RNA sequence: UGUGAAUUAAAAGUAAAAAUCCGAUAAUAAUGGAAUGAUAAAAGCUAUUUAAGGUAAGAUUAAUAAAUUUAAUCC
RNA sequence: AUAAACAUACUUUGAAUCGGCCAAGUCUGGUAAGCAGGACUGGCGAUGCGGGAUGAACCGAACGUCGAGAUAAAGUGCCAAAAAGAAACAUAACGAGUACCACAAAAGGUAUUCAUUCAUAUUGACAAU
RNA sequence: AAUGGCUGAAAGCCUCUCAAGCCAGAAUUUCGUCUAGAUGAAUACUUUGUCUUUUUCUUGUUACUUUAGUACAAUUGAAAAUUAUAUACGUUGUAUUUAUUAUCUCGUGUAUUACUCUAUCAAAAGGGUAGUGAAUACUGAGUUAACAAAAUUUAAAGCAUAA
């Protein structure tokens, strides 16, 4: 049976546009193609808007007691109560999102040490195996 | 520089025409392509529909001399070459040179069975097809029209899966050993100076 | 598609200059909105541009472009056979947003170009007033479906490589 | 010694369906998949370095070059326009062109 | 006199991306006011890059900065660079083939070392930063996935 | 018992921050180039003087105000 | 109102020509014709260029020799320079695919999508038991 | 193929399917068989073992002859299958060209390798065993660079002898 559904309260992940790699919460379903994401603008910065399902991805979290057309005020309370930000950052995608931000601020000197250091570690770890 | 490498394309689960368009464009850009498993491509149409198109194709033949007539190659590796050749410049040095950098084989011969394989997301059958649209493998169509070597390739591919399966298992064991040996020396006290740099950028 | 509020008056012998014609016209730009507005006057009141003064032509903006509403567009279109009246429902957040759906849907199902359709009216209906067989399935509060066969998303054209490495997978998403 | 250039493919001249203008050559820089990554390369040096099998008694160099500059983008798929000192030989279509890192504005 | 880029400040480390010393890293001391070219030194004990002049269009300003005051640049002006330049044998000066350049390097060698007293300060400081001496002495390279429009220095 | 389109009270708010959408526009500018040129002084530009002016909008304060309203003295 | 001084009015001498053909929100004879003949205009003839694969007339636009830039008709999977996203009715078929253009009709289908009207719709309609 | 059927929904029933999935059915199609046939493969003998061109002898080919020039062993490139994919995760976001810290010396042993070479068993294998070398990690230290130069990828002449 399918695990992740496009329902009301499902936490989605924007994959393109100005809010790429920012969390959002579905609060309405117009049809099979468009949903209304209101990933709390006071928390993540995603405005209440209609987006196509080709631009987002589902996650393993659903916010509890979210009704369709929930207001921004009450939605924010349920978002922090579930602690989605805390839970999301421990997932494989959550760590991949922070990795990309970490790498994009490296300098040429920063990349020099990592390539040198990791090469020795990998070589040494291969030696240690009989 | 000079790109002497070969871009090996695994034609499994692709579309015949969509593969050719991407390959035939990049043959004109100096790249050398080898398309292994050109008998696993997919064409839109049931086996009944594909045979009608082949029957129409076989009709085109010079009336006064069939030896000069259009040559209808039944082998899937020659179906792909014909499809690619239709998307290349005709009757010029540029077109002929770009065609010399292309080869299919129905299976995976000795050099190209251990090279790194690529994929063409534009030509994948899971991105361009309705799942309920019936398709036809080139090998299955080739057997219907008179390609005799459909059983040699199926036998050769069978033993290539049994050789790779044991190589993959052996490689998995060594990788697990190296992975667990890296954790031990990542947590060593002497390597803290180096590791502290890696943790800063998230590598470790 | 943008919505406009257009008014005008007729100043000649036939029409008294104290009755103002208002309209709410959906047009790509205000020049087309006046063009639609003048035709409705000439074809319904014998009022011509050369004997009329336009007063106001202002855009109308959605009050709450964050609330999902069910619309009901009453319209008439011309086919090969004759002229018919249709009532099609749409779900969107803006009045102009639903109208563009109607124009694109009519031109696909009925093959009817835009210069055959006259939008009589557009209102907002209840949740149970929707009768479209497909659109009725998403009006409930407990709608839920898994989007299968997802194509993996690319952040931007920056990473759009022609040839990739390895294998390709869809997503249960 | 080191790699200080990015290979670009000399696809062909600026052309139409039945015409051709060899003054401007189109290049496909590696890793530039869109026209928004082009502003970095507008102005960078570009060289077509080829090899000539000279005879022993000839004093001409065995490695010659034609240089040029990237001047503007061409389409939405990160294709650039390059103008050289001398128009590139049409025998060099599909070959590699060194895209340097200077004039540097970094 | 050219207007140098805001990223190019004295003591910063630059990457030479053109010319004879392509791919090397140097330290920018100051700008030759009489010619507008930068006066850099990739300290000779580290990179082997001597004291020279390079136009600012052939260098990339990295974020790594060696600073270093008291560099003692009392000489090293337009006189010094014109003194150590190797000039041709004119036109009417007999024939003087081959040997002219070989002797020139020998006689100008001594003054070249004399002005390398500048490097005595940066060399000591460079060793303070871990992995920096290895970084300076090594050629700059563009590896796989190193797209110049994405790199930042 | 919960959500709630809309409306209402109080706090805050002189009602120009930033982001996205929607409308509106495109040109003044800054930084890199390209094609054809030029090289010398300027109805150049800069500094010092007095002072036509600054029509929402050069600033502030006052009277008051759904104001491109009226004054004052500073720049 | 608008435009017009290399404007306007001409005078003299003379060349070539009076086989024409095409298009159409036009017509007459004809079953019709790439047939015959007309009204108004624009073309081809006398005319190359970009596009329609190719084409006297179609579409854009009319040409001294060139450099750079926006454009026109029209295009953007490959030949072929140039696109990404959205919604649909299509597509189990030599079906669909760039006007003039190089073809298809009447009729039929418990095939399919949408809309209108009517009746049955429950405390129980239809199908089956 | 036409056609006749099976299970079976849509449409609680019915139905061979303008549905998925099957069967039977032609002087039919394709294998099999016959004729011509391109690129090819195996074996026998003659050679050669980094390479080419211009000449040149011969009926012709190969080896062969002369004068040069050129490189000299040692990190490259593989899971398979599915995609409504057992559950979980969604591991996000740049394929090839193109991922090595300048050169040399000094150093100690151990370990490792789809590394090179030798011997052997095998083998149309990124094979096993034994040894050697190379590179790397433990892991250092020291010399040199300033001007100049850092390139093959092939040229030119012959016929003694053998097949």
């Amino acid at each position: 049976v399918f695990s992740r559904f496009v329902e009301v309260g499902r936490v989605v992940l924007m994959k393109t546009g100005p809010f790429a790699s920012k969390l959002a919460v579905i609060v309405e379903i117009l049809d099979h193609n468009r949903v209304l994401v209101d990933g709390p603008q006071a928390i993540t910065g995603v405005p209440r808007q209609v987006v196509n399902l080709n631009t987002i991805s589902l996650t393993s979290f659903v916010v509890n007691k979210v009704t369709r057309g929930m207001t921004h005020k009450k939605l924010c309370l349920r978002f922090t109560q579930d602690a989605i930000i805390k839970r999301f950052n421990k997932t494989a995608t959550g760590k991949a999102i922070e990795k990309r931000i970490l790498r994009e601020k490296m300098t040429d000197f920063d990349k020099f040490q990592v390539s040198i250091i990791n090469r020795k570690i990998n070589a040494a770890a291969k030696i240690a195996v009989s | 520089s000079t790109n002497n490498k070969v871009t090996v394309i695994d034609c499994h689960g692709h579309v015949l025409g969509r593969v050719a368009s991407v390959v035939a464009k990049h043959l004109l850009l100096g790249q050398k392509f080898v398309l292994v498993r050109c008998e696993d491509l997919q064409v839109c149409g049931t086996l009944k529909m594909r045979l009608v198109q082949w029957e129409l194709y076989q009709r085109k033949r010079v009336n006064t001399n069939p030896t000069r007539g259009a040559f209808h190659h039944r082998s899937p590796a020659d179906m792909v070459r014909k499809a690619v050749r239709g998307m290349l410049p005709k009757n010029n040095y540029r077109g002929k040179l770009a065609l010399k950098n292309l080869k299919c084989f129905e299976g995976c011969p000795a050099p190209y069975d251990k090279m790194k394989k690529s994929s063409i997301p534009e030509a994948a059958a899971i991105y361009s097809f309705n799942p309920t649209r019936k398709r036809t493998l080139l090998g299955e169509l080739g057997t219907a029209v008179g390609w005799k070597y459909a059983d040699v390739v199926a036998k050769n591919e069978a033993e290539r899966k049994e050789r790779a399966a044991k190589w993959y298992a052996a490689k998995q064991l060594k990788q697990k050993a190296v992975a667990e040996a890296k954790e031990k020396i990542l947590a060593d006290e002497k390597y803290k100076a180096k590791v502290a740099i890696l943790k800063k950028f998230g590598y470790a | 598609m943008k919505e406009y509020y257009i008014t005008a008056r007729c100043t000649d012998k036939a029409h008294n200059p104290n009755e103002i014609f208002r309209s709410r016209v959906f047009a790509p730009n205000y020049v087309v909105a006046k063009s639609k507005f003048w035709m409705m006057l000439k074809k319904q009141h014998k009022v011509k541009k050369i004997n009329a003064e336009l007063l106001q032509c202002q855009p109308i903006f959605e009050k709450n472009p964050t609330v999902v509403k069910n619309y009901q567009i009453f319209l008439r279109y011309v086919s090969a056979g004759g002229i018919h009246n249709i009532t099609k429902q749409y779900r969107d957040v803006t009045r102009v947003g639903a109208v563009r759906q109607m124009y694109n849907d009519l031109a696909s199902q009925y093959r009817t170009r835009q210069d055959k359709i006259q939008l009589i009216s557009i209102t907002t209906v209840g949740d149970k007033a929707v009768k479209n067989p497909v659109l009725h399935q998403f009006v409930g509060h407990h709608v839920k479906f898994p989007m299968v066969h997802c194509k993996p998303v690319i952040a931007s054209k920056r990473f759009n490589l022609p040839i990739k490495a390895g294998k390709l997978t869809t997503k249960l998403c | 010694k080191c790699r200080l250039h990015v290979n670009a493919v000399f696809m062909g001249f600026q052309r139409a369906q039945r015409n051709q203008y060899p003054n401007v050559a189109l290049l496909q820089i590696s890793g530039v998949n869109t026209k928004e990554d082009t502003p970095f390369y507008i102005g960078k040096r570009v060289a077509y370095v080829y090899k000539v099998n000279v005879k022993k008694g000839s004093n001409k160099p065995a490695i010659r070059a034609i240089f040029g500059k990237i001047v503007a983008p061409h389409g939405n798929h990160g294709v650039v326009k390059a103008r050289f000192l001398h128009n590139l030989p049409p025998k060099a279509m599909g070959q590699n062109l060194k895209v340097f890192l200077y004039p540097s504005n970094i | 006199l050219e207007k140098l880029r805001k990223s190019i400040v004295p003591g910063a480390i630059l990457i030479i991306v053109a010319g004879k010393y392509a791919g090397k890293k140097v330290v920018f001391l100051k700008q030759c006011i009489k010619s507008g070219a930068l006066i850099v030194t990739g300290p000779f004990k580290i990179n082997g890059v001597p004291l020279m002049r390079i136009n600012q269009r052939y260098v990339i300003a990295t974020s790594q900065k060696v600073d270093v005051s008291k560099v003692d640049t009392t000489g090293v002006d337009v006189k010094f660079f014109k003194k150590i330049a190797i000039k041709k044998a004119a036109f009417g000066k007999t024939v003087e083939e081959d040997f002219a350049k070989k002797q020139y390097e020998a006689k100008k060698a001594l003054i070249v070392e004399k002005q390398k007293q500048v490097d005595e300060s940066i060399v000591a400081e460079i060793k303070k930063v871990p992995y920096l001496k290895e970084y300076m002495a090594s050629y700059f390279t563009l590896k796989n996935g190193d797209h110049p429009h994405l790199l930042k220095f």
